[PDB]
């Protein structure tokens, strides 16, 4: 009970197009629906308040509709300053509940990453420690997939991702994959390749290296 | 001018407790009901707990009733959050929040927020990496820290254009990971240098290092 479901998950629009945000209920709530804006690094900013009021400072392409357990958060004209990520929240009844969010992107032309391939440091490897690092630079759309061969023998729960926030300047997005190996073990194996798949590729990208 | 200025995060181990503290101003504290909402990394909104104008009455959300206990002393404009028996999954962003009307909790000002971090860990400085390389990339690994954040920045921000600092990863070790990159002219590569600046307050180290190729 008291569920906030909210859609889409992300939001693919270009600067100047209307954005349309739903959120639904389990339960009436008596129109006490709540809109929130997010940006990096920052406390969310409340836009919308109970009975769909504009909250002072908020421009006017920013508005709230819907009743009962449907809701809704128009965006009439999107700008460079309003793609973030936006959460709903109920405030009719205890515990008081959010909805999971929603992420409006810039939508932009399809751009393959720039793949690149890093061994271990002369340095890590004194440590103990091996680290290979795989580098996918400046794509679109955000779907991308990391596969790792070691020797040809495909790795598989011994790496880990991470993705940078859509860029400002250019849009795109850059993600690292990284394997982790004992000292050991990266010097009892030969070739070492990550493999790239997404859109911009007509063909998986393989970047590799020996000694 | 309003201010949620917060305070009393920080690192602490599973089963310790913290008090965390917002003490507000530009505006009557008393005539308003207060909140907390916390938000893990990389996720979401989540309310922790709130409380009325005066003091009479409490509401918790069920991830933290019993272990946490939210209070306001009107008199120093202060609120309270008291966190015992911490867990690992409380690690968040702890947010101050006032409500906007008298009889709503609907957050209208949040406080700048404070990171609490319970884990058994140990406060580590990281370990930094070369990535050595018409355009190639090259970067600094940031293996090994302990706790979040790092800054990071490259010839000591004389260089912005064309970097990327991913967002941190928890190690099954309890420290975190992660690795800036930057992409520059591969025939500037032996005579521009490319060193990255890691500054981490929490073991007060700081370290450059100089990335060039193999």
């Amino acid at each position: 009970d008291i569920v906030l479901t909210q859609s889409p998950a992300t939001l693919s629009l270009s600067p100047g197009e209307r954005a349309t945000l739903s959120c639904m209920t389990s339960t009436d709530i008596d129109d006490d629906m709540n809109w929130y804006q997010q940006k990096p690094g920052q406390a969310p900013r409340l836009l919308i308040s109970e009975g769909n009021t504009l909250r002072p400072g908020v421009p006017a392409r920013f508005s709230g509709s819907g009743s009962g357990t449907d809701f809704t958060l128009t965006i009439s004209s999107l700008e460079p300053e309003d793609f973030a990520v936006y959460y709903c929240l109920q405030s009719f009844n205890v515990p008081l509940t959010f909805g999971q969010g929603t992420k409006v992107e810039i939508k932009r032309t399809v751009a393959a990453p720039s793949v690149f391939i890093f061994p271990p440091s002369d340095s890590q490897l004194k440590s103990g420690t091996a680290s290979v690092v795989c580098l996918l630079n400046n794509f679109y759309p955000r779907e991308a997939k990391v596969q790792w061969k070691v020797d040809n023998a495909l790795q598989s729960g011994n790496s880990q991702e991470s993705v940078t926030e859509q860029d400002s300047k250019d849009s795109t997005y850059s993600l690292s994959s990284t394997l982790t190996l004992s000292k050991a073990d990266y010097e009892k194996h030969k070739v070492y390749a990550c493999e790239v798949t997404h859109q911009g590729l007509s063909s998986p990208v393989t970047k590799s290296f020996n000694r | 001018e309003v201010q949620l200025v917060e305070s009393g995060g920080g690192l602490v181990q599973p089963g310790g407790s913290l008090r965390l503290s917002c003490v507000t101003s530009g505006f009557t504290f008393r005539k308003f009901g207060m909140s907390w909402v916390r938000q893990a990394p990389g996720k979401g909104l989540e309310w922790v707990a709130s409380i009325v104008t005066g003091g009479r009455k409490t509401y918790y959300s069920d991830s933290v009733k019993g272990r946490f206990t939210i209070s306001r002393d009107n008199s120093k404009n202060t609120l309270y959050l008291q966190m015992n028996s911490l867990r690992a999954e409380d690690t968040a962003v702890y947010y101050c929040t006032r409500g906007y009307s008298s009889t709503s909790y609907a957050m209208d000002y949040w406080g700048q927020g404070t990171l609490v971090t319970v884990s058994s860990a140990s406060t580590k400085g990281p370990s930094v990496f070369p990535l050595a390389p018409g355009t190639a990339a090259l970067g600094c690994l940031v293996k090994d820290y302990f706790p979040e954040p790092v800054t990071v920045s490259w010839n000591s921000g004389a260089l912005t254009s064309g970097v990327h600092t991913f967002p941190a990863v928890l190690q099954s070790s309890g420290l975190y990971s992660l690795s800036s990159v930057v992409t520059v002219p591969s025939s500037s590569l032996g005579t521009q240098t490319y060193i990255c600046n890691v500054n981490h307050k929490p073991s007060n180290t700081k370290v450059d290092k100089k990335v060039e190729p193999k």
